[PDB]
């Protein structure tokens, strides 16, 4: 199984419109765009992000899939964003939908924001924190915080883990891979997603730290 | 009064599929 680069929208105006929905949602939350992990003051240094600290180990991203990741990042940088649209929904808040076809195994985005110790975030009200590193020593555990800086990943919806039929809404998956010895969090399509289809993944895919009883 | 903190988590083994 190999990661696939996304196919960005052929129409330049369509890519502009897409990028604009993300810009609007970021501006709405008073956030700055960041397509990388940021290591801020009074938070975690880049040195703290070391994959050998993962309790039980972390799978390594292969050379083939790293080139795929770099290819997607270069595309984002040049202007070829993934074919995603940020759309406000009254029942979910901001959501992400496919604004083009996304085949199975296609790289969607990296989960970005500020990396901080879980110990500095135990009572943080941010509705979008994501576990980065789960260390044996709980003072070494890290969390991604897209409260001030972040990308599209933080707007992607989750499934209700309590309903009999909610698992059916899941069309993408959040995995953690080792890249140059560091922890990285990625989103990948788990099935062929059509234009307009809402992206959903399991927020409780390893731990069960996110309350989903009320999700739609 | 009591302060609680929601966190997403992802597997670090098993690949995508
Ligand atoms: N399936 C679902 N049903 C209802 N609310 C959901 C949901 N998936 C995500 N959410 C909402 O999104 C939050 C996670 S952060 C995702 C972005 C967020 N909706 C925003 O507007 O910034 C959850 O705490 C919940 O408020």
């Amino acid at each position: 199984r190999r990661l696939l680069p996304f196919v960005s929208s052929e129409d330049p105006a369509q890519r502009l419109k897409q990028m604009g929905t993300l810009a609007s949602a970021l501006t709405e939350l008073q956030m700055e765009f960041s397509d990388d992990l940021t290591y801020s003051s009074g938070m975690a240094p880049r040195s703290a992000n070391q994959a050998r600290f993962e309790e039980g180990g972390m799978q390594v991203l292969t050379k083939e899939d790293i080139e795929t990741l770099e290819q997607c990042r270069a595309m984002c940088k040049r202007g070829d964003c993934p074919p995603l649209l940020v759309v406000f929904d009254s029942r979910e808040g901001f959501t992400v939908e496919a604004d083009g076809q996304i085949k199975d195994m296609t790289f969607i985005a990296e989960y970005t924001g500020d990396v901080d110790y879980i110990r500095n975030r135990e009572h943080d009200d941010c509705d979008s924190m994501m576990t980065l590193l789960l260390a044996k020593d709980p003072s070494s555990s890290l969390v991604i915080c897209p409260d001030k800086r972040g990308n599209i990943a933080r707007f992607i919806s989750g499934i209700n883990n309590h309903t009999l039929d909610a698992k059916k809404k899941q069309n993408c998956k959040c995995v953690r891979y080792s890249v140059n010895g560091e922890c990285r969090v990625f989103l990948v399509a788990t099935r062929d997603i059509a234009k307009g289809e809402r992206l959903y993944y399991d927020y409780n895919g390893y731990e069960h730290e996110y309350p989903t009883q009320h999700f739609v | 009064q009591l302060a609680k903190a929601a966190r997403k988590s992802a597997p670090a083994t098993g690949g995508v599929k």
